[PDB]
């Protein structure tokens, strides 16, 4: 048997948010938790929920699982509507990359022995600057796999080569002791709307005018800067036409900003004059 | 009967969770699980609500839920799965089933096997079966046999978590 | 027997009566103590809950096996308001429905020391529902016998149907503390 | 069980540090870690504030 | 999508930066800096950080990771 | 533990931690402003390096 | 099931359809991919309402992406050669929320309006190829465009030249493959001119698509009839023989050699 | 538009790559190996690349 | 009662209302403003009172119906401008 | 009391997930849970939640079994996980209140005297926030109307820590809206503002019509606020406002006109550059 | 080791100075004779 290079760990929206929150809720200590999910068949690992684990001093190791805690919370989740498995464990690496180091391989070996499909997800919450989420999923390579003359994981689809690995992980052996399974976040149509509500602008913000004093100051400043750019532009056009750009591009961006601001505020003003009387 | 690869889900049923609401004390739940002609009777009305629980999630291919052939047999079988709480004969009459079988005498007979929509039963821990109507119309309903045919889903049985490698002191 | 019981306590202001020494409050206290310890003395895994039928029902202890906490949270029950038998018994039914081990037979031991200002038709309808839902009600009828023992008798007879020995109705005439009868009663004699 | 939790979270690679300065906002600390550093602390922690003298 | 990319750049000009002394202009788009940590790194300065005022021996903030002068 | 140095745009401050390194850091909203002037001991956030609350 | 779908291709044999349906009415990705393709092939060009209902229902009701992919191709094949009798299904699929089913819709557009140059279908595909969120569906849109335009090969370079210089690598790969399918076995000089720069594209799968599309275009050609055939043979050899070049690009080069020398230099890929 | 979008994209991708230390070569011992001291830490040998 | 369009109250109007000759309407409006009931200003060169506010009070069903009618008219205006803008900007709404 | 309740995207997603994972296995309508968060002045910050088993009879409307033992154990576990978060109320995913709500709030007031019920509406509406927050108040009414224990509104908002913005941004990057004012987007924003104003005015009118015809009692607070709104309506026919409006409209349009002239000159310059490039290409090709 | 912390009878809880770096309080692991430390005996130590 082999693990295809199309396997994906579909991390749900709730799981991703919980992971990032727990990472920056305990940086620069490391944090750990379980990933309740579902092994669909052989190419899918669905991480439906994640599962914080109390900080226990011994970093993140096998002794940091606290069997009483996990058992009791799994029972309680079962009776509240989560009859889910334990597909792997996530554990943050606060700022020093997304890979594994020794104890991680030992712990993931424990999880695999429990069930040989459990992934291990690593999140770097400091490097997760807004606009880039650094999460990577991993699983081990059998000692009799790369030494017996077999590639770590077969390849039947062109899917597994659309993401390039990072040198940070290469150094620690992204391809000598463990894989890298793709993520492929799974978003419903309701979660996306509920999240859009985060920055959704109110009708008030749509229909509210801009402080006229500040608007006039902005008009004046932009028109002056545009005058300077226009003098430079005259000089540039004369010089280029004589001897045979930055002024033109800056002038274009500034004209854009002035026109958008003025038209928007003027139309808002008329709309209000009609709507509120 | 049993296509290769699928096995009867008797061994994975734990009595810790099995129950059957509205059952006559004369004929108990143990009757439906012997393959003998020992039956289960309805107590008050022409309705019944069985519930079976499995140790590890299982996949259900077919059901052998059959009764006698004297007009006292299940007619409308509503199957729900994975119920957080034991339900009542009032929710059983409106809740949308995961399956809505309407048995016929052919299925009722000893050689009748009713196949379910396999896809909706890919992870089953608890099954509640509501018999809403009898084959004809009898104040008491009777069930002669009931067993599921399917496959078990590989279990990640926590509490088995142990050090398979290394010392007992590494932290990170 | 593997059975889960939901001790319903009437904390109505009618519990102030001292016709059961020292007061009906402590009579009920002792009764609950004895019944809970007897259920424990049965196969221990069996579970006991606690409900109070105040102006509107309330749930003190969801099914737990250690009777210490049931007794501790019983000690602070105080007399307030009146009783709502139908609402209390249905809330107890919900508590049973949310029971971890579904084997445990459903029993509700209700102390009904107050006039049950409910209608006989509603009581029989609720009895029919419980009979279909496999609930066994043991009523400790102590207090306004003539006012409500008729309705309680109809309720328990409906529950029993024709041979339904599960549900019982023990009427305790005024006398000593409300335990001596219970220690030898059909509900507890088998236990 | 809370004592057991505190014991489990009191592993024993502690860093030796000073208590250079103290403040009240409750009690706080401005400890100076031997690894030459100065770390502020809102909740003084497991120390019972036995006057925690500088 | 161009607007989104421009915003991503404006974001790379982040707030939590670490200060250090820009030393020299190695080539086009790239330069050598010495952080206030005391160590020197070689990085690529973001587009249009006023390479007029990025004179040698300059005070400059750096992206905590990649130490890029921004 | 560090000291502001220059008070960049009112959402930013150059703070020199004890061990020496200097960072442009944020300003916690409830912290208020105008209380952090060059030399104000502050309790920088350990990771986001934000001025959490001042000190004597 | 793949073999039976191939064998009964076209024939609507109810017995084969029932066997394939029984196989698909389980849940293994491997069985499902083949079962879906086989159902589509067996019901090819029959617009069987029962088959479409069953396939779309199972597609919405399963949880295996692979079965979904197979069902996508199958549904597309079902509306084969039915120009406007597919509009309902095409709209349903293109509005659906599962990206594999939106891809099913685009393949349905292709296999319905196969070789009819229908501007309605082309507008649908070209709109999606820029207004979709899943690159897997953008690529399918461009490839379907390719299928639509093959009775007028001269035109495909026009539609695909603007796509080929796109920042989306999936759209680039779809452009390459659309050129291949359109100008298959035609050696279109404009097509080869558009593909030649793409062979030095910094993304491996676009390189692969360029190589395979070039093979399809130049299949069974000599130097006189096309001037760049030797150039591309040497390019395939170099891509294979390089050590830095990517594995998938090597895969594309190998398949390109195979296609170019297909059938002992005695076979051509002519959709008509 | 495509040109400018692609330029910005590549700029971001290449600028998200970690920097590199600057040291001084004590002596180039052997081909492809250099003994270089990197401030302020000690001196290491390297694995000089191919470019 | 008066809407904002012509909420300018004239001294003669006040005098014809609560019966006081117009040389202490100034004091009446003075006390009204002082107590905090009505905000605004007095412009007595032209003999007018600009009331910009009123102490909201508890109304009757008839008054609430009046407010409902005014809301209806206001809604009609808003919907009209809404339709106009959406119809004239149909090509630039993302 | 508490004025503001800022809920978090994690709370919202958790509620959605609870509703889905129970509705899939049954049909319960409501799903009920506890909210965990922290105070800062009078500004509640709800930053987590968790389901608590619930079951009620939709007929009787006073029989329900919120499970306080489960609540306590679950809160113990989350207290171990993170301690700067104490129970700050509850939530239920029902579009409207229910009779039980006051009793459930009385139950939860045991664990938080200041309880905030956030009715998180799973169904995605297109005009309003999905959270509406309430707090229980019993007080002798000033108007002398008989007093009963009923809810009072507390302002609600959605805000996020940076650790959650990094997630929401990534999840929504596919269907995101540019965080900059493109003129089309701004005109769209104004159209949406008019949509919302119309919706709110329709709501007010419907309520006033119901009040007038009598199907509802009069709420003095609502009437106060409405007559204050009318109080605040502005005047536009006033002359020294029409003058000012014309003045600033003209100033804005001078800026616009200068912008347009600059754009025209730049466009002509680019046209000339291109014509010259083509002329050179043609001449070179000819020679 | 600079101060054996009085050994607290059981659980000695040794201390150590890594000099320029730091001063740690430490335990004994795998050491057969947990007395052969002599309070200054230049003991062994692990990284983390
Ligand atoms: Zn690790």
């Amino acid at each position: 048997p082999a693990v295809d290079t199309a396997e994906q760990v579909y991390i749900s929206s709730l799981a991703l948010l919980k992971m990032l929150k727990h990472g920056r809720a305990g940086v620069p200590m490391e944090v750990m938790g379980l990933m309740l999910g579902e092994f669909v068949d052989d190419y899918t690992v669905r991480v439906i929920d994640v599962f914080a684990m109390p900080q226990s001093g011994t970093g993140v190791s096998v002794e940091a699982v606290d069997p009483v805690f996990q058992a009791k919370m799994l029972d309680m989740l079962k009776q509240t509507g989560r009859p889910e498995m334990v597909v792997g464990w996530y554990h943050s690496h606060p700022g020093f990359g997304c890979w594994l180091s020794g104890v991680d391989i030992n712990t993931q070996q424990s999880f695999e022995a429990l069930s040989e499909r459990a992934v291990a997800v690593v999140v770097d919450p400091i490097q997760s600057v807004k606009g880039k989420v650094v999460i990577d999923a991993f699983r081990l390579i059998n000692a009799n796999m790369m030494v017996l003359g077999h590639e770590p994981r077969q390849t039947t689809s062109n899917l597994g080569h659309l993401n390039k690995p990072s040198i940070q992980a290469l150094i620690h052996g992204l391809n000598r002791h463990y894989y890298s399974i793709t993520i492929n976040y799974r978003k419903n149509e309701l979660e996306q709307k509920m999240l859009l509500n985060l920055h959704k602008k109110s009708w008030m913000e749509g229909l509210t005018l801009q402080d006229y004093s500040e608007h006039c100051k902005h008009n004046e400043s932009v028109v002056k800067e545009m005058l300077e750019l226009a003098k430079n532009y005259n000089k540039a056009v004369e010089e280029e036409d004589k001897m045979t750009q930055d002024p033109k591009r800056h002038l274009e961006e500034h004209v854009d900003v002035l026109m958008t601001s003025n038209i928007v505020q003027c139309l808002a003003a008329m709309l209000d004059t009609v709507v509120f009387k | 009967d049993i296509p290769k690869g699928y096995m009867d889900l008797m061994p994975f049923i734990n009595k810790a969770g099995c129950e059957c609401l509205n059952e006559s004390d004369e004929h108990g739940f143990d009757n439906c699980l012997r393959k003998d002609t020992t039956f289960l009777e309805s107590d008050c009305d022409e309705q019944l609500l069985i519930t079976v629980a499995f140790n590890q999630p299982v996949k259900l291919y077919s059901m052998k839920f059959q009764g006698p052939d004297n007009g006292q047999g299940p007619k409308y079988v509503k199957i729900f799965i994975n119920l957080p709480r034991s339900m009542d004969f009032e929710e059983a009459e409106r809740s949308e089933p995961t399956q809505a079988l309407e048995l016929t005498e052919d299925d009722i007979k000893e050689d009748g096997i009713v196949p379910l929509r396999y896809v909706k039963f890919q992870n089953v821990n608890s099954v509640t079966i509501f018999v809403q109507s009898n084959q004809g119309e009898e104040e008491t309903t009777r069930i002669s046999y009931f067993t599921f045919i399917g496959t078990p889903v590989q279990a990640t049985n926590m509490n088995d978590f142990k050090r398979v490698v290394g010392k007992k002191g590494e932290s990170h | 027997v593997l059975e889960s019981t939901m001790v319903c306590v009437d904390n109505s202001e009618y519990m102030r009566n001292g016709d059961f020494l020292p007061t009906r409050l402590q009579a009920q206290q002792d009764a609950v103590n004895i019944v809970c310890h007897s259920k424990t003395r049965s196969n221990p895994e069996n579970n006991v809950g606690l409900i109070t039928l105040a102006n509107d029902c309330e749930v003190l202890t969801t099914l737990t096996p250690d009777t210490g906490r049931i007794l501790s949270k019983l000690h602070t029950v105080q007399p307030k308001g009146k009783i709502t038998f139908c609402t209390g018994i249905r809330v107890a039914h919900l508590a049973l429905k949310h029971r971890q081990g579904k084997n445990h037979k459903m029993r509700i031991i209700a102390f009904v020391g107050s006039p049950v200002e409910d209608n006989e038709k509603d009581l029989v309808k609720l009895a029919k529902r419980l009979k279909k839902e496999k609930v066994n009600v043991d009523i400790i009828n102590f207090g306004e016998e003539e006012v409500n023992t008729e309705k309680l008798t109809a309720f328990v007879n409906t529950l029993n149907g024709k041979d339904g020995t599960g549900s019982h109705l023990v009427t305790v005439p005024p006398g000593p503390s409300l335990a001596d009868a219970l220690i030898s009663s059909p509900i507890l004699a088998g236990e | 069980e809370n004592s057991e939790k505190i014991k489990v979270n009191k592993t024993l690679p502690y860093l030796v540090s000073n208590v250079i300065e103290l403040l009240d906002v409750g009690k706080c600390a401005v400890i100076k870690t031997s690894t030459r550093q100065t770390y502020f602390l809102p909740v003084i922690g497991l120390v019972d504030a036995e006057k925690l003298k500088p | 999508e161009f607007l989104h990319a421009q915003e991503e750049v404006k974001r790379i000009q982040s707030i939590p930066l670490v200060i250090g002394q820009f030393l020299e202009a190695v080539d086009q788009n790239t330069a050598i800096v010495g952080s206030t940590t005391g160590s020197n790194y070689y990085v690529r300065i973001l587009s249009t950080i006023d390479r007029e005022l990025l004179k040698p021996n300059a005070s400059v903030a750096l992206h905590k990771h990649s130490n890029a002068l921004v | 533990v560090g000291e502001v140095l220059k008070q960049l745009t009112e959402e930013k401050f150059i703070v020199k931690a004890t061990n020496g390194p200097r960072y442009v850091v944020g300003c916690r909203r409830q912290l208020d402003k105008s209380k952090l002037k060059p030399g104000t001991r502050v309790a920088l956030d350990m990771t986001t390096l934000t001025i959490m609350r001042y000190l004597p | 099931s793949l073999g039976l779908g191939l064998a009964a291709m076209g024939t609507a044999r109810q017995d084969v359809y029932d066997l394939l349906k029984t196989n698909l009415y389980q849940d293994d990705a491997v069985t499902g991919e083949a079962a879906g393709l086989a159902l589509g092939l067996v019901m090819l060009g029959s617009k069987n309402a029962q088959a479409i209902e069953d396939m779309v229902g199972y597609a919405q009701e399963t949880q295996h992406e692979k079965i979904l992919r197979g069902l996508a191709v199958g549904i597309a094949l079902v509306m084969y050669g039915r120009m406007e009798e597919a509009d309902a299904l095409i709209e349903s699929l293109c509005r659906d929320k599962d990206p594999i089913l939106r891809r099913s819709g685009m393949y349905t557009v292709a296999m319905a309006y196969c070789g009819s140059g229908n501007n309605k279908a082309i507008r649908r595909l070209l709109h999606v190829a820029v207004s979709d969120v899943n690159d897997d569906v953008r690529r399918a849109a461009v490839e379907s465009l390719g299928f639509i335009l093959f009775r007028t090969p001269e035109q495909c370079p026009s539609v695909v030249s603007l796509l080929s210089e796109s920042y989306n690598p999936h759209v680039r790969y779809g452009a390459a493959m659309a050129l291949g399918i359109c100008c298959a076995g035609t050696g279109n000089k404009e097509a080869i001119n558009l593909l030649e720069p793409m062979t030095n594209d910094p993304v491996n799968y676009v390189r692969q698509g360029a190589l395979i599309a070039s093979a399809l275009i130049m299949i069974q050609q000599t130097e006189i009839t096309c001037p760049k055939v030797n150039q591309f043979r040497q390019l395939y050899s170099k891509v294979i023989n390089d050590k830095h070049d990517d594995v998938m690009a090597k895969f594309g080069a190998i398949l390109a050699q195979g296609i170019l020398d297909a059938g002992g230099h005695n076979v051509t890929i002519s959709l008509q | 538009l495509n040109a400018k979008v692609r330029l910005l994209r590549e700029e971001l991708q290449l600028l998200q790559e970690q920097g590199s230390y600057v040291g001084e070569v004590v002596r180039a011992m052997d081909k492809k190996k250099v003994l270089v001291k990197v401030h302020p830490e000690g001196k290491f040998v390297v694995d000089v690349d191919k470019n | 009662t008066r809407p904002a369009n012509h909420r300018q109250l004239t001294f003669e109007e006040i005098a014809k209302s609560a019966k006081i000759t117009v040389n202490e309407v100034e004091l009446l409006v003075m006390k009204a403003l002082s107590v905090g009931l009505v905000k605004g200003s007095i412009d007595e060169v032209d003999k007018r009172v600009h009331m910009t506010w009123v102490q909201p009070r508890v109304l009757d069903l008839q008054q609430i119906k009046g407010m409902k009618d005014r809301l209806e008219f206001w809604c009609t205006d808003v919907k009209s401008m809404e339709m106009l803008v959406e119809h004239q900007a149909h090509d630039i709404l993302t | 009391a508490v004025q503001k309740v800022v809920v978090h995207p994690l709370v919202l997603l958790s509620v959605v997930d609870h509703f889905n994972r129970i509705g899939k296995v049954g049909n319960q309508k409501r799903v009920v849970g506890v909210l965990l968060g922290s105070w800062q002045k009078k500004v509640l910050d709800v930053s987590n939640s968790f389901a608590v088993p619930f079951d009620e009879d939709d007929k009787d409307d006073s029989v329900w079994f919120l499970d306080h033992d489960y609540l306590e154990n679950m809160y113990g576990m989350f207290k171990k996980v993170n301690a700067r978060e104490r129970i700050v109320g509850w939530y239920h995913t029902g579009p409207k209140l229910h009779k039980n709500d006051i009793a459930i709030n009385e139950l939860m007031k045991r664990y938080c005297p200041n309880s905030v019920l956030v009715i998180i509406d799973v169904k995605p509406k297109d005009l309003g926030l999905p959270t509406e927050a309430y707090i229980s108040v019993e007080e002798v009414h000033d108007d002398g109307t008989p007093t009963s224990k009923t809810f009072e509104h507390v302002t609600s908002e959605i805000g996020a820590e940076e650790a959650e913005e990094v997630g929401v941004e990534h999840l929504l990057r596919d269907i995101k809206d540019t965080t900059v004012g493109t003129l089309s987007q701004r005109i769209t924003n104004q159209v949406h503002g008019l949509k919302g104003l119309n919706s709110k005015l329709l709501d007010i009118r419907s309520y006033l019509e119901k009040v007038a015809t009598g199907k509802l009692p009069i709420n003095h607070q609502i009437i106060y606020q409405l007559q204050d709104v009318f109080n605040l309506l502005p005047d536009v026919s006033l002359q020294e406002f029409v003058k000012a409006f014309y003045l600033k409209t003209n100033d804005q349009m001078v800026v616009v006109y200068l912008a347009s002239l600059i754009r025209s000159v730049v466009a002509l310059h680019n046209l000339i550059n291109n014509k010259i490039a083509n002329r050179d290409a043609e001449k070179k090709e000819g020679q | 080791c600079t101060k054996i912390i009085n050994a607290d009878s059981e659980d000695p809880k040794y201390i150590i100075n890594v000099k320029q770096f730091a001063k740690f309080v430490v335990d004994l692991s795998d050491q057969v004779a947990p007395t052969d430390i002599e309070e200054g005996m230049r003991v062994g130590v692990d990284r983390n």
